[PDB]
């Protein structure tokens, strides 16, 4: 924070970039109430997963949006849940790295 | 890439006369240098101890990233209050303070929270497998196929005329 | 800015308990280097077996798919070969390396003791036809 | 005729069946290998000090990320001054 | 988490991407597709007791 | 990546010191009095990736994990999708004996009848 | 028996896990390190050794790759570059993390 050139911009950017990340949407998943600690203290079962699938509800698969927007626990559609204008092959809703 | 005398030493025997076979240790020991700690501590405490990011919303990622936000905000008042008023000499004392929230932080945004998703995972992990599943049903799909070669008897019945 | 990426606590190091756990290779890596370094290994397995299994499978198709065997009226089902046919005369031999096989190389098999061991211009006579395979 | 349907028939059965083996075997592979969850809690709790094991932010295939510790820990450690 | 849980999961490993082009941030190609019958064809070509 | 080790302190540092270092060369040092392109370029990179990386760290954030997969939870769960699991796959494996049994018969009626064919010739 | 536990188990769980990877081999195999007969019967009587208990701070890894290459004769004699075996470290060590690396770039693009 002390000596920043276009260098340091640039490394800066890219650092962000890789620790953070016309339409564009946000889907805005409310907490679900079928959870297993503070939700309905029960277990997984076909009820929630096809809640969390099907519905929008963030609980296991993801909350669904419009315009085709699927969430599944591993859909990897091409959404545009980004801030910008492109609307590629989006990681899937885990994302697990 | 290198010679290792006591191994060597200890592995370099024909028949009853080397010892024991290395194994795994499944508790505390002593092997060389690594100290060999086992139940490596990684689910910290939020609120009991130190500081919580996480309020009682049971959202603890959002909380989180409000409460950068607003370290952010705080961080730039900072500043504006030491280029307006520099006589502040304790402010570095609360980066001190930071450390107890940097144990926090030792779990903020980057590559912690997701595997414990991957538990509900590994079920799907398992219907992953029944997704091949539904790839071997089209093996037992085959089976009505040979119903098919049935018919190819019958074409052996209409060939003989 | 610094500290909370450089002396942070990294991750269970699940990448070495997904690759090398498994076995003590290089399994989830590059053969590449292996292959170039070490030659392959025996294959004659059980999985030999069940290669030679398939191969007399082929040849009993390959028997109803190629030319009728009066040729000298005489033949058999060799496991993993051709045998021609007994008699001395018409000796079988072995003749070995869908897609229908071809003799690779002949034996005859009928004076003094000695009576030859070169099969020289024969056998490339034979490979000759094979390759052929009119 | 009848021979021939079935080797057509006996040539789609064994695809068949030499696909649903390897997909067996794939998935005995999957079921009967696993990893530690012990030996991956001592592997972070022991390469949490250097760069050894540790899976870095840009870490790609061929990355400077290596398996080795350090590089006058082990090349010069004890390895290469008292093991030589 | 701990990289490993206790339990009996199922995933298979695609071993067959091994490293033979240097691309861009890594992004291995999985090339072996390991046939069953180009196996035992592959095998028997070379390894069927040419001796005996 | 929907998790959280130790990005949070280094992404705000690193976006106020990007903010610091844009209103400087905005302010400070730059073509607007005297009292380019690349640069200009540069802050507009900036600014732009900075907005869509706090936009997806929120999304993320609101559609990360709850408290769910807890210990016993995820056991007792992963239990009970590897003995499905193990059941489907014992299925298909008697389903493909089978049927590997029936072409083996076939097979061997055809090379018997091959067989014939050929000692009646 | 008894100092079995001490010392060859002190000696071989950290012997054969992470260190002396390929990263460096191909100059440690060609000047000659373990060619010798002796040595190389001792490393195979003691290929059990790769636990990932202690995958961070070992000795020389790759106890079956450096049995095959000294059976091959792939150690002292051939594969002697080390651009050809760092590049295969490189690929090899990072390999089952790249995936984290490939959704990154697939997601900033």
């Amino acid at each position: 924070l002390s000596r920043n050139e276009i260098i340091q911009s640039y490394l800066s950017r890219q650092s962000s970039l890789l620790s953070s990340s016309a339409r564009q949407p946000h889907v805005l998943l409310p907490l679900p109430t079928p959870t297993d600690l503070p939700g309905l203290t029960r277990e997984v079962t076909q009820d929630d997963l096809d809640r969390i699938q099907a519905q929008q509800w963030p609980g296991v698969n993801g909350c669904e949006d419009t315009q085709g927007n699927w969430y599944d626990w591993t859909q990897c559609i091409s959404l545009d849940p980004h801030g910008d204008d492109g609307r590629l092959n989006i990681l899937p809703y885990v994302c697990l790295d | 890439m290198q010679y290792i005398k006591e191994y060597t030493d200890e592995n370099i025997q024909e028949g009853l006369a080397p010892k024991p076979p290395p194994p795994i240790k499944d508790s505390y020991m002593m092997f060389g240098n690594q100290f060999q700690c086992d139940d490596l501590i990684i689910r910290p405490l939020e609120s009991q101890g130190i500081e919580r990011l996480h309020p009682m919303q049971f959202d603890h990622k959002k909380e989180l990233r409000k409460l950068n936000m607003s370290i952010l905000i705080n961080f730039l008042d900072l500043l504006d209050i030491l280029i307006r008023s520099p006589g502040s000499i304790k402010r570095e004392e609360k980066l001190e303070d930071l450390k107890l929230l940097f144990v926090h932080v030792h779990h903020l945004i980057n590559e912690y929270r997701p595997h414990q998703a991957r538990e509900t995972l590994r079920v799907m992990m398992e219907v992953q497998k029944r997704q091949r599943l539904e790839t071997a049903e089209r093996f037992q799909k085959h089976l009505e196929r040979v119903i098919e070669m049935i018919q190819n008897c019958l074409a052996s019945l209409p060939d003989d005329l | 800015r610094d500290a909370l990426v450089h002396a942070r606590l990294p991750s269970f190091a699940i990448p070495y308990a997904i690759d090398v756990l498994t076995t003590g290779s290089y399994p989830r890596l590059p053969t590449c280097i292996r292959d170039k370094i070490i030659p392959p290994d025996p294959i004659t397995k059980i999985e030999k077996q069940a290669t030679l299994h398939q191969l007399n499978q082929i040849l009993r198709h390959r028997l109803v798919t190629t030319d009728l065997p009066p040729q000298l009226a005489n033949l058999t089902v060799a496991n993993g070969r051709v045998k021609f046919r007994v008699e001395g005369e018409f000796e079988a031999t072995l003749t070995v390396m869908e897609v229908p096989w071809r003799l690779l190389k002949l034996e005859i098999l009928v004076r003094a003791l000695v009576h030859s061991m070169q099969i020289d211009f024969i056998h490339q006579l034979v490979q000759s036809r094979l390759f052929a395979d009119e | 005729q009848l021979q021939k349907q079935l080797k057509e028939a006996e040539q789609i059965l064994a695809t068949a069946v030499y696909q649903a083996k390897e997909k067996l075997k794939s998935i005995e592979k999957a079921r009967k290998g696993a990893i530690s969850s012990e030996e991956i809690i001592k592997y972070a709790h022991r390469i949490s000090a250097s760069n050894a094991v540790c899976a870095p932010l840009t870490w790609v295939p061929g990355d400077p990320r290596r398996p080795y510790p350090t590089d006058l820990e082990m090349r010069s450690g004890l390895l290469g001054q008292m093991n030589n | 988490m701990s990289g490993v849980r206790a339990v009996r999961i199922s995933i298979e490993s695609a071993c067959e991407k091994q490293v033979q082009e240097v691309g861009l941030d890594g992004t291995e190609t999985y090339l072996q597709p390991l046939s069953m019958s180009q196996n035992l064809a592959r095998l028997a070509q070379r390894i069927d007791f040419s001796q005996g | 990546m929907a998790d959280r080790l130790t990005q949070l302190q280094d992404a705000v540092n690193s976006l106020a010191d990007q903010f610091c270092n844009a209103i400087g060369v905005l302010q400070q040092c730059g073509p607007p009095a005297s009292f380019a392109n690349p640069t200009e370029e540069y802050a507009q990179l900036f600014a732009a990736l900075i907005a869509r990386t706090a936009k997806d760290i929120d999304v993320l954030i609101d559609s990360l994990p709850s408290e769910e997969s807890t210990a016993a939870l995820q056991a007792a769960s992963l239990y009970k999708l590897e003995e499905e699991n193990h059941e489907a796959a014992t299925c298909l494996e008697d389903v493909v004996y089978r049927g590997d049994m029936l072409l083996e018969k076939i097979q061997s009626a055809l090379a018997d009848i091959a067989q014939s064919q050929l000692k009646t010739r | 028996d008894d100092a079995g536990n001490r010392l060859r188990f002190q000696l071989e769980l950290e012997f054969v896990q992470c260190l002396a990877n390929p990263n460096y081999l191909n100059f440690l195999a060609q000047r000659g390190y373990f060619k010798d007969k002796a040595f190389v019967n001792y490393l195979k009587y003691l290929l059990y050794w790769k636990e990932p208990e202690y995958a961070k701070y070992l000795k020389y890894p790759q106890c079956l790759h450096m049995l095959e290459l000294l059976q091959y004769e792939h150690f002292r004699k051939e594969l002697v570059n080390a651009q050809c075996a760092k590049f295969i470290d490189e690929q090899q060590i990072l390999h089952w993390q790249h995936y984290s690396r490939k959704r990154v770039r697939l997601q900033q693009a």
